[PDB]
């Protein structure tokens, strides 16, 4: 029987000073005499009413999910979830330095493999990869490949380059190879402006804008062809709605059809090619959760295989993790959404 | 001139008029006629001659619309008989996309600023005395120099109040989102010459394509426009310039219509949580859509399921979708097959019809 | 009151650094943005909560011995008082708040909520005005402002900068447009019925790439890249006729070091000998804008391999408008008494050290 | 004897539809259904004051440089020049399109072949590279490696990414496995603003000010690495200036020693390693023409081994090919920048 997968959860890195027990001599003295500056993200600015739940376990500091031990006497406390996939989003990909960007991605890993792999069997995790060197990032999927607690590769939302240019093949090469799904999370590089008309100037109109980017990553991925050249690739879409994803399918297919000779590797609808390869979290819902919008969803999507339910613990959205129930009225539909959909993605079972 | 008047004809709010070879000569200076000739006409490119995504076939236009000499869309007499009689337009809002023959590219997005304007004052001139003026059927949305708000606004005081002028037109990329202070003196112009804005589809801008990289193959390309009209709605919003310019009227051509309604949902459940950031947006996200965001419907939006069409753009707001044909490009939107068979006839008149008149201020 | 600043004796010092001490802005910020800062920190051009996109390396890049008891370099004033200005004699230091808290290089300016920007620039002024000026008036303040939002700025500018405890307005080498664009005109033009010179000061941000081809991967590119923005903003500012606009603007470049400009300006001359066409309105020929408009600081000092260089260099960029700084308290800290080669001519020191600043000062 | 070189002299590409019988059909119909857009760069706009010297024999559009026969009479009228070492910046790495960028560079190369190489045995040329896939821009070199009469690989001075990145390697792997210097020639792919702090309003502001560019690449390959990892590595700067140099290399290195362990692969001074491996062609001249410049600048630079000979041919700057000389009081020195120190470069005997 598939296990309730809870597909996006979060650990936050206490300080980078978590990591020096995961870094070579060299980087940990070298973080020290840095006086180690954080790079704690601003996806989810840590005062903000999205960081963590009123009611979250905390630490001596006040802060949601940096202890496994917190994390787990959330997630798993009314016996629902089965397992969790966790996602550190502490942002070793704004390290320009490309080799301390391979370290503490590295050591990040590590802290995650004995800090929350370790402790609880029921948790399952990313692998953040130094994404400003793909040859880099192929050979930490590679050195994590072996370990099969790491079920998905970690991608920004917001790349330097788009995902599907032949420069990043090195990765979806190296997960194809691994077994492993490719998930993009919502978040950045920033090493151009977050839209194609600028910065946005407040959290609350980049966190909402970051749709329109994963559009574009899905058609590179489609249009250059990652889906013909690594035929087994999934990916999942980790907190970035997909109520916008049925608009983006009918204006792109319109268009394939149109440019089909430009890009004549593609012969399926990229409809059916998002419909088969694509899967989505349910955290958050976006509005999906009102009632009858989960069924409309579906219809639109023209699939009930790509949702895959999240709660995307700590983070407090307008609506709960299973307020999505309130959007149907099919309990086959979450089934599929609460276990069936995720065995395509991580084949765990009770 | 008089004040157009809708009946029993149509709104065509997306109409693509090029000045022939040399037309806007009259209207330039010396200085930028000399400076075309030797320099042609800089802009966000390091080509010479074409923008960073030329059209793919055939200039992207209809093989039908090409007149005995020039570019489609440079024939007086074949746009009034192949367009306006053809299917009785009785508003057409001319969106002038380039001065032709040098470049395709917006006048506005001349990298030398004041040139840009000079190109724009021409495109006005031409466009009010060579179409308008001997058929008002037509009526321009006047291209402004968003980049230099300065000059966006004398322009607007020059021509904006001309009775053959029904709205000021910029581009779908900017270097700054649409709703950032350094545009409002333009929105402050436009509101007080009771003029609504059109924003129209665009590459340039100064930043890439998208959010996260230039983009390769041309469904990218050409499904990537949405996202810039995602973007500039959100700003515009959440900025609170309807807030500060509450009259105003935006209206976003040629970036699709159902996506925004999705974006819509998406932003007020956002809201919902992280408001506190904004604490003066004076309004729920979405309430700002009726008084103030309109869309054109080309290219139409062909869902797999033709009755999710008429749900999405109720889904956005009904009374703000407005028909337009984009004469003479190839994915021409024809006011008889656009609409699918069991799309809602009072929609359907009201997006021919109806929308068009509020939003361009016709009663 | 204070009296007009006085150099006799003492030396200018163009860049020194002070911070404030935690909380010590609160009593001049709203408690709106001290929420604000509290749950969203200071939001700019990253995608990072506390620290810019490069993080300084060894020490913070701060002086390994000029850290107080408590508190971050720059943050006690009586350190500052007996390390800096009591241990060279300066009779002019001027203030270049880059931080409202305990960190290198956060600018108030570059926020991307530039209500919140334009705050904590006012904040600043008030706190080194009140904290550090008036009770030791041989520092000035030069005023951060927001150079991205020209009516905030102006307002500053006419809020605070005719207060004697002013003696420059405050900007960052980088920007989302050249400087000469008309965007920072305004900024320009209330500097100069404040009689205020501009300083702009080595920075990250702006909202580009940190070079004008990509994004620097070692230190080694990131700090010898600060120089390019400076290049980059020279150009601009000679070339769009800023100058020829503002005739009695005076501009300083600083932290950008030197040498290269001179070089750089040689270039320009000789390439706008064949281009000057495209560039007619240009009253000068573009080197000579430089001895009225364009100053620049020392540190860090230019280290050739041959030191007869320096003072060649110097004198080839305008060796009157060459102005003394220490950066006081970063790592690359200038020391007066040995920054000089040894052949290098005691005129051209004493006046980058008294002279060329007090007259950029109008001291 | 070692020859004089004319190491930057320009093919002008007439249309697109010079590359037709080169390319493949697909690409040969896919042109002429595009109606042929003209990838003709905006580097030297065809109208302008610098784009060719009232001297130069021009076609029947007004042109220079777009036939052989046109820039052989000119460059070699006089008999001072050996060889002349021809660079055509039409803007094949400006086209998005990662398949038609490929095909339009190979087509291109082929026609400076065909039309260029074969007509006069005293011209030299570089091969141009799909700067937008390393690994097809590596392949590029590879394909051209067999014939010498390819002398160095050209890179734009604006790249998409700094070309020490690591996305970049190969091209360098491929140049050196070639025996082929690479020159950065002025020009760019303009994927960003071109400068640091937005786009420049005027080509004059653009051509000057692109040196800045420059820096930012001869400090992305040093640092990054590359003359360590491919030592034989030969980098001529091509039109870009080269007054700059000096004050470049003081602070480089000087930061050098402040930031050793940052970068410990590179272990000699900046300095040598810009000495050793970078040469700059003289056209345009930037005022070193001026008397005892030429002395001056080759003082700072501290190298008389970097300067090569170039007339730009068949641009027009405030001065001329030879008033280099002007400059000078030193015989030798002349030999070396119209000899001796092209023979690093290319060995060219005459
Ligand atoms: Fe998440
Ligand atoms: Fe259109
Ligand atoms: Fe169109
Ligand atoms: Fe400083
Ligand atoms: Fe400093
Ligand atoms: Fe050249
Ligand atoms: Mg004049």
């Amino acid at each position: 029987v598939p296990a309730v997968v809870d597909c996006d959860v979060h650990a936050v890195l206490p300080s980078p000073h978590s990591l020096i027990p995961y870094l070579d001599e060299y980087w940990a003295d070298q973080l020290v005499a840095q006086l180690a500056p954080t790079y704690e993200p601003n996806y989810h600015p840590r005062g903000s009413a999205i960081a963590q739940h009123s009611d979250a376990s905390v630490d001596e500091n006040g802060r949601a999910a940096t202890t496994a031990e917190n994390l787990v006497k959330d997630v798993f406390a009314d016996g629902f979830t089965d397992f969790a996939v966790v996602n550190c989003l502490y942002g070793v990909q704004q390290i320009h330095q490309p080799r301390r960007e391979m370290a503490h991605a590295r050591a990040l890993n590590h802290w995650i493999a004995n800090e929350w792999l370790d402790k609880d069997d029921r948790l399952r995790a990313s692998i953040v990869v130094p994404q400003g060197s793909p040859r880099a990032a192929a050979e930490e999927i590679d050195f994590w490949s072996g370990d099969k607690r790491f079920v998905q590769v970690l991608l920004l939302g917001q790349s330097e380059l788009l995902y599907g240019r032949e420069i990043n093949w090195p990765i979806w090469e190296a997960a194809e190879a691994a077994g492993l799904p490719v998930t993009l999370h919502i978040g950045g590089v920033f090493r151009q402006a977050p839209t194609s008309v600028g910065w946005p100037a407040s959290h609350l109109e980049w966190y909402v804008g970051q749709q329109s980017n994963i559009e574009a990553q899905l058609n590179s991925i489609i249009s250059e062809g990652i889906l013909q050249k690594f035929p087994k690739t999934k990916i999942l879409l980790s907190e970035l709605g997909f109520n916008w994803l049925p608009p983006f399918m009918w204006k792109f297919d319109k268009l394939w059809k149109s440019y089909r000779p430009d890009i004549p590797w593609v012969q399926e609808s990229p409809l059916e090619l998002i419909r088969e390869h694509v899967r989505v979290t349910t955290s958050p819902s976006d509005g999906a959760e009102e009632a009858g919008r989960l069924d409309s969803i579906v219809d639109r999507l023209g699939s009930d295989r790509m949702l895959v339910y999240s709660s995307d613990y700590p983070h407090k959205h307008h609506s709960g993790p299973r307020d999505i129930e309130n959007g149907t009225h099919s309990p086959e539909l979450l089934d599929r959404i609460y276990r069936r959909n995720a065995f395509d993605l991580y084949n765990l079972v009770v | 001139l008089p004040a157009p008047s809708v009946t029993t004809g149509i709104v065509d709010a997306d109409i693509h008029p090029v000045p022939q070879d040399g037309a806007l000569e009259p209207y330039l200076d010396d200085r930028w006629k000399k400076h075309i000739r030797e320099y042609g006409v800089r802009t966000t490119t390091g080509l010479q001659f074409i923008s960073e995504y030329p059209q793919m076939y055939g200039g992207a236009m209809r093989a039908d619309a090409w007149p005995e000499s020039g570019y489609p869309g440079s024939d007086r007499e074949l746009l009034r008989t192949q367009l306006l009689d053809k299917h009785n337009i009785q508003l057409g809002v001319l969106q002038c996309l380039a001065p032709g023959g040098q470049t395709l590219n917006p006048a506005g997005q001349a990298l030398n600023q004041e040139l840009a304007a000079a190109l724009c004052r021409a495109t006005n001139d031409w466009q009010l005395e060579h179409l308008v003026y001997p058929d008002p059927r037509m009526r321009a949305a006047i291209p402004v120099t968003f980049e230099t708000p300065d000059y966006a606004v004398a322009e607007i005081e020059r021509v904006g109040a001309d009775p053959g002028v029904v709205a000021v037109l910029g581009t779908s990329k900017t270097l700054e989102p649409l709703g950032s202070r350094k545009y409002w003196p333009i929105y402050e112009a436009s509101v007080a010459q009771n003029l609504p804005i059109q924003f129209h589809l665009s590459q340039g801008g100064g930043h890439a394509n998208t959010g996260t990289g230039w983009t390769s193959y041309h469904t990218e390309y050409h499904t990537g426009h949405v996202q810039s009209f995602q973007s500039q709605l959100l700003s515009l919003v959440l900025s609170g310039t309807f807030d500060r310019f509450p009259t105003l009227k935006v209206m976003f051509v040629e970036g699709n219509v159902a996506h925004f309604a999705p974006l819509i949902q998406r932003m007020d459940y956002t809201w919902e949580t992280l408001r506190g950031e904004l604490p003066d947006l004076q309004r729920k996200p979405s309430e700002y859509i009726r008084d103030h965001i309109w869309a054109s419907t080309q290219p139409i939006d062909e869902p797999e399921k033709p009755e999710h069409l008429a749900e999405l753009l109720e889904e956005f707001c009904g009374d703000n979708v407005v028909f337009a044909t984009d004469y003479p490009h190839f994915d021409f939107d024809d006011p008889e097959t656009a609409f699918p068979r069991s799309f809602p006839v009072d929609l359907r008149d009201k997006i021919l019809r109806g929308n068009g008149m509020r939003f361009f201020g016709v009663t």
